[PDB]
């Protein structure tokens, strides 16, 4: 169980350079959902106890390429992660140059693989989940948006893959999360096939 | 090393997920071949470059993917056996075949599939030749795996795959290695692509097509095709080739497209890579069209099938050939223009069936001598098209429906009958990646087959919006075919033509969602312009097709009915052999097999081994291209051909009293398409003998065809000419009278009526018996399919015809004596009798009849016979009797030669027949009623004869046996001959086979009956 | 609008042709009308920007009809006027001049609107670049809009600069836009078209 969620084979298959794989282990789109448990709150538009934010304070590191990423990181955070707030681009923090190109691509144009000097991010956030919530009903975590593909761990254990940068990402955490501290570890890949349908005139971040 | 091992490639179960429906599978693409020469291409020659890896496999089946273990993977596990390939594990006895209609095989949980999933490790040792592997790439193609599989070429994992009926190719040349190497395939008979595969056939599994190697070079022809345009009138036509290439490219790289007609070219030419501005970014560097003008081309159409052959060519600039390829080019057309199907200008009429692949020994393996008798069959049966039933099929299918004339219905392999709501999955953007799949595969490899003139987008998938989208996406891609789907009430927004299922002539069915409205009605709702073609119709469940002939007279009637597809041709039997060794064919649930549905497998119009059913010439009749007016003394000929001319046609013309032939003649046959043709008869003979004239003419065509013998025939029809009413008149028999019988002797006969039964016990001729039961009256019949009609093996109906009849008490029925009588006339002696049939007390049939006996030895017999109102029509009124006797021969003067039925005898012919025998039983695989004969008006057994105006059937097996016994390989024969006489018969229905279908004319609705019958 | 734009592709339809990326696309536009149907913000879905006219983009605006027909469907592709939208929407076609390009012209859009067989709504999706000192000739579009019924507006390009701060060796902040971070190939100043600055103080233009 644990040599399938290691860097080698979840990395064997490249996901991010076959457009056949957009996601796995990814829940179905719907509307935005607050799960009120009280109908005046609901109509009012109260925060809800149920969508808890995890914006805030990550651990990161940045690397050239995902091939260079270490094993330790899988379980325990990096001696040399910094430590940015979430959300932001990497590149607005001094990490690599944003690119900005109008109409040809910042890659070698050979669809659907992708450089293989591909800028990595590392993110690690280690947060606490209370009993109520792993004792029934579903958990599901909800990236809003990732640019330009990543892979999920959640306490050591490989979850899921999502590409499209610009729409919300949701997977199933209920099978892997425990009672106490819990750890995410996030890879961001800047480029994937996916960046071939992402050629925007605009910033590439 | 580890992330080839099975550990972690089945890690991931790509096997229940809707979103990976492949991996590293190539392109599909028309069919290839890679001639390294031009003339090979141009004649097809076999291809060096193409090596078939058909033939002896290793094999080993487990109850699940986990079970294998990591050692197959580098060497041949000890327990393997070795199979033949292609080929179905089912058909080996490795695990049970499941049919099942509609219910599911596994448990309905999407995307997910049992644990208990049967797995076939298949692997072939090999040897490549070291110039394949110097340059240039070499693919492996699977042309199908059923359902899902992995591959590993020489312990390394390659790819995945997963639908069944489409092929999967993958690049080999990084995996492969001088000399010996292993390929290691592992096929899983569940899958999330098994949800999209519900269709009502046997579920098997394994590779069940070709296997091949293809070696291109690196520079290569990726893609090609082709399109036709024409003016007007089809006199002038453009060939429309578009070419793409794979590689590097050069500017001294160069394409040269020829056509030839048969040895001759009739058209050329060569052009550099480089296609025309497409938008702002330019053009297609790596594709080139080529434009080609044919004058006066020869047109394709199922009645003539002209094809030529192109040829496209890969060079250099010096005239050095790189690659050929080649397909066959097929002239033609096909539009709907105000509402109308027109293919080259003309209205198509469909004389179509539905064909599935099967085989009885070798399962859903198909093979070419399989393939041409079933196309030569449909010809000569005047079927003029096939549906593709519910998935693509064989690649030589369409190659050989070109070659001999068949229009071609190609379907996407998608049904999702078993949801519910039905359209669950097809209304889920989640799974419109897999049904793309799914449809622009079919169309990527078949777009350049003539005979493909419509797509259609699956089978019982309810409507969905994936269906929507899919239908746009072939409109824009494909725009030379029109697109069909009857999913959802089969007049969507997804369809051009309307293409109801089991639609009836004139009777409404509404259903609350989806109604079935009678074609005519469908015609005429508001709104509604577009052409009505029947993807299925007549359901041809065992003795079937009654109501055939109105079906064809509103087709030949209504200009935007054009046709349909029956359903189906072959039955879906299989073999299996008793404890004595000899085979029998057997249906669903006979293999053990998961909730199954019994004996609906079996819905041909010939048997699995392509033997006729007697529904069959039915069709023939029905379909045929000459329809016959006879004003006397002329008959009219008119031709439905669309394109040919009648050159190979020979009407033969005969008047009969009996059969007793009395003039016949020949005349040739030449009628323009859609032209009359007036035959006038010469001065027709006129005999003072009593009795009624014949003619009947027949098409012959007199020189043999690719398709059929000389002596073929084709059409025929029969009319009644002049009637000569018989004017002319004809020892006294003695009556001894007991207690317990009547008992009549005249010279050397005898007859015993029993007065406790009141009926006919015994007749003697000499000293020799001639019963062995007594002559009772019959009201019932052994039940058909269309009776028993009840889909679904669980779905109980108490409004079909044999739980009506079997609540009602009509095969209970007990009859108690009411009178019977004896007199002694001047020259006869006369029997009166009378019978109530009662069921708790109520009174269903009266039967009164009148025997006399006359000095001449003749016995005739009168019947009246009054039915309760309150009580279901019954299925017969009749006679029925088991003789003594077991004769050779049949000879009757009546309808024939073939069984029919009241709503099934438009194909039979009055004259007189003789067959054996055997000949008059029909060997339905189910047992039930069968081999009657109507419009009889003489009837010879051994010794005796029987006349009138009644229908029979004469088998050595009771109705009660073939009521009880379930195949007909455990029927026994009886002591003597069981004989059934009827003045009436009810009609055998067909319009579908799960709901009453005979229509209120043909049911024995009247409240009295009366038939006479003479016994000599 | 879907997040799909090749513009890079030569031709640029190379992927929206292709029945392989087919899946990809989908994705993307059947995930973006289920998360925002429900919003009466949003009158009118786009297929996305700059990726010529392939098949998946009929296939995709059928999906859409299907799916949601209380929003009509827009796409400028090859030609802005293709059996993918229900609007004629065209970049940067001008009032009175025509453009010809090839296989994909630039009609004047009040030519546009009369052309035989033409009977949809012209909205341009983009017009009146405004880089740096322009908006030049903007009182034409408009009194274009008002005179013609079928001329029903536009869409300026576009609301604000995309350039980015940095700063000097004494600590002063200032405007940077491509090239300025040693970016691989860069298209300069063409990153400011706004009508306010990136820190939203207004140009004249506005
Ligand atoms: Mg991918
Ligand atoms: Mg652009
Ligand atoms: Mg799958
Ligand atoms: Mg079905
Ligand atoms: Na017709
Ligand atoms: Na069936
Ligand atoms: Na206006
Ligand atoms: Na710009």
């Amino acid at each position: 169980t644990m040599i399938t969620d290691s860097l080698a084979v979840v990395l064997q298959r490249r996901d991010w350079e076959n457009p056949g794989v957009t996601q796995l282990n990814r829940l179905a789109a719907h509307p935005p959902f607050a799960s009120w448990r009280n109908s005046e709150e609901a109509r009012t538009d109260r925060p809800s106890q149920q969508l808890r934010s995890l914006n805030g304070e990550w651990r990161f590191a940045w690397f050239p390429a995902p091939e260079a990423v270490p094993e330790s990181w899988l379980e325990c955070d990096l001696p040399e992660a910094d430590t940015v707030v979430v959300p932001s681009n990497w590149q607005m923090h001094g990490y690599d140059a944003p690119i900005y190109t109008n109409v040809t691509y910042p890659i070698t144009v050979n669809p659907p693989f992708v450089p293989t000097e591909n800028p990595t991010g590392c993110y690690s956030l280690t947060f606490n989940v209370d009993e109520s919530w792993l004792q029934e009903g579903q958990t599901r975590i909800i990236f809003d948006g990732v640019n330009s593909a990543f892979h999920l761990w959640c306490n050591g254990r490989w979850v899921g893959y999502g590409q499209d940068s610009r729409l919300p990402s949701e997977f199933d955490l209920s099978a892997f999360l425990r009672a106490g501290e819990n750890r995410l570890a996030v890879m961001v890949l800047r480029w994937s096939d996916g960046s071939y349908l992402e050629d925007q005139d605009m910033w590439r971040m | 090393m580890i992330t080839d091992s099975l550990a972690v490639v089945l890690q991931r179960r790509d096997w229940e997920n809707p979103g990976v429906t492949q991996l590293n599978r190539l392109a599909a693409h028309p069919p290839f071949a890679s001639w390294r020469n031009s003339e090979e291409a141009r004649t097809d020659r076999p291809s060096q470059q193409l090596r078939s890896l058909n033939g002896e496999w290793r094999f080993a089946w487990f109850p699940a993917p986990e079970a294998v273990p990591e050692s197959w993977l580098e060497c041949d596990l000890p327990e393997a056996d070795t199979v033949v390939v292609p080929s179905n594990w089912q058909m080996h006895g490795y695990d049970a075949p499941i049919y099942t209609n509609v219910t599911y095989p596994i448990t309905v949980n999407p995307p997910f599939v049992p644990t208990e999933n049967p797995t076939g490790c298949y692997s072939l040792t090999f040897n490549v030749d070291e110039s394949w592997l110097q340059e240039g790439q070499t693919r492996i193609i699977f042309d199908g795996v059923n359902s899902a599989f992995h591959l590993w070429c020489n312990g390394r994992w390659v790819g995945y795959g997963q639908d069944s009926r489409l092929p999967s190719e993958f690049d080999l040349s990084a995996f492969l290695r001088a000399g010996e190497n292993r390929l290691a395939v592992m096929v899983l008979r569940w899958s999330d692509g098994s949800y999209l595969e519900d269709q009502d056939m046997w579920r098997m599994s394994g590779i069940f097509r070709d296997v091949s190697l293809l070696h291109k070079p690196t520079t290569q022809i990726s893609d090609f095709h082709v399109a036709t345009r024409f003016n007007d009138d089809f006199s002038r036509a453009v060939l429309e080739a578009e070419v793409q290439m794979c590689g590097e490219l050069r500017d001294y790289l160069r394409v040269t497209v020829s056509l030839w007609q048969g040895e001759t070219q009739v058209a050329s030419g060569t052009a550099p890579f480089g296609g025309e501005i497409i938008d702002e970014r330019g053009g297609y560097a790596d594709r080139v069209t080529l434009r080609l003008n044919v004058e006066n081309p020869k047109l394709w159409s199922a009645e003539i099938p002209n094809l030529y052959r192109a040829v496209v060519e890969l060079h250099t600039a010096d005239g050095t050939l790189i690659e050929a390829e080649a397909c066959d080019v097929g002239f033609r057309e096909v539009r709907i223009e105000n509402g109308l199907l027109l293919l080259n200008g003309k209205p198509l009429l469909i004389r179509g069936v539905n064909r599935h692949e099967h085989h009885p020994l070798h399962g859903q393996v198909m093979d070419e001598q399989t393939m041409v008798q079933d196309i030569l069959l449909m010809k000569q049966n005047n079927f003029n098209a096939v549906r593709c039933s519910h998935y693509p099929n064989h690649p030589l299918w369409y190659t050989l429906c070109d070659r001999y004339g068949l229009y071609v219905v190609d379907e996407a392999n998608i049904e999702t009958h078993g949801m519910v709501p039905m359209n669950r999955l097809t209304d889920d953007p989640r799974w419109l990646p897999a049904m793309s799949e799914r449809v622009t595969r079919m169309v990527q490899r078949d777009r350049n087959h003539p005979s493909v003139i419509i797509w259609s987008l699956g089978n019982e998938s309810g409507h969905g919006a994936n269906h929507d989208a899919l239908y746009r996406w072939i409109k824009s891609v494909d725009p030379s075919r029109p697109v069909q789907y009857e999913g959802g009430g089969a007049d969507t927004t997804a369809t051009d033509i309307i293409c109801p299922m089991y639609a009836r002539v004139d009777e409404d069915q509404p259903f609350p969602a989806v109604p079935k409205w009678s074609i005519k009605k469908w015609l005429s709702l508001p709104g509604e312009t577009r052409p009505l073609i029947l993807c299925e119709y007549a359901h041809a469940m065992g003795n079937s097709l009654g109501g055939f002939a109105k079906y064809w007279q509103a087709f030949r009637q209504y200009p935007r009915l054009q046709g349909g597809f029956v359903w189906d041709w072959v039955d879906q039997s299989l073999i299996k052999y008793d404890e004595n060794g000899n085979p029998w064919s057997a249906y669903g649930g006979d293999f053990g097999d998961t909730p199954n549905d019994r004996q609906f497998c079996m819905n041909g119009l010939v048997f699995a081994d392509r033997t006729p059913h007697p529904a069959l010439t039915e069709a023939k009749h029905q379909q045929q291209f000459f329809q016959f007016r006879l004003s006397g003394q002329t008959i009219e000929v008119t031709s439905e051909y669309l394109f040919r001319h009648s050159d190979n046609e020979l009407l033969h013309w005969m008047v009969a009293l009996d059969g007793k032939p009395l003039a016949s003649g020949e005349v040739p046959l030449d009628v323009a398409p859609q032209g009359k043709q007036l035959i006038e008869l010469p001065e027709l003979p006129q005999p003072e003998s009593a009795g009624q004239l014949w003619l009947t003419v027949r098409v012959v065509q007199p020189n043999a065809t690719a398709w059929s013998e000389a002596g073929h025939i084709s059409a025929w029809q029969q009319w009644r000419l002049a009637e000569n009413l018989s004017v002319t008149l004809p020892a006294i028999p003695h009556l001894t009278t007991s207690e317990m019988d009547f008992c009549i002797e005249l010279g050397n006969k005898r007859w015993q009526f029993n007065r406790q039964s009141g009926f006919l016990s015994q007749m003697w001729i000499g000293d020799k018996k001639q019963l062995l039961t007594p002559l009772r009256d019959q009201f019932t019949r052994a039940p058909l399919d269309n009776d028993i009609g009840v889909s679904e093996a669980t779905r109980i109906d108490p409004n079909a015809w044999v739980e009506r009849w079997k609540a009602a008490g009509h095969y209970q029925a007990e009859a108690a004596l009411l009178q019977c009588t004896a007199d002694t006339l001047a020259d006869a002696v006369l029997i009166t009798t009378a019978h109530a049939w009662q069921h708790q007390g109520k009174t269903l049939f009266i039967s009164r009849k009148t025997y006399r006996i006359d000095g001449s030895g003749q016995m005739a017999i009168t019947v009246d016979v009054e039915v309760a109102s309150d009580t279901p029509h019954p299925a017969r009124i009749g006679l029925n009797c088991q003789l003594a006797q077991v004769a050779e021969r049949v000879n009757w003067l009546g309808l024939g030669p073939q069984e029919n039925y009241p709503d099934r005898l438009t194909a039979a012919c009055f004259d007189r027949w003789d067959l054996p025998l055997s000949d008059m039983y029909t060997p339905y695989v189910f047992p039930s009623e069968n081999g009657l004969r109507c419009g009889t008006r003489e009837l010879n057994y051994g010794p005796h004869q029987w006349r009138g105006d009644f229908q029979f059937n004469i088998s050595r097996y009771s109705q009660q046996q073939l009521m009880e016994t379930s195949h007909r390989h455990l029927l026994h024969a009886e002591e003597g001959t069981w004989l059934n006489i009827d003045g009436f018969h009810m009609g055998i229905g067909g319009d579908d086979s799960w709901s009453p279908s005979v229509s209120a004319e043909l049911q024995l609705s009247a409240g009295r009956y009366h038939y006479q019958l003479v016994w000599c």
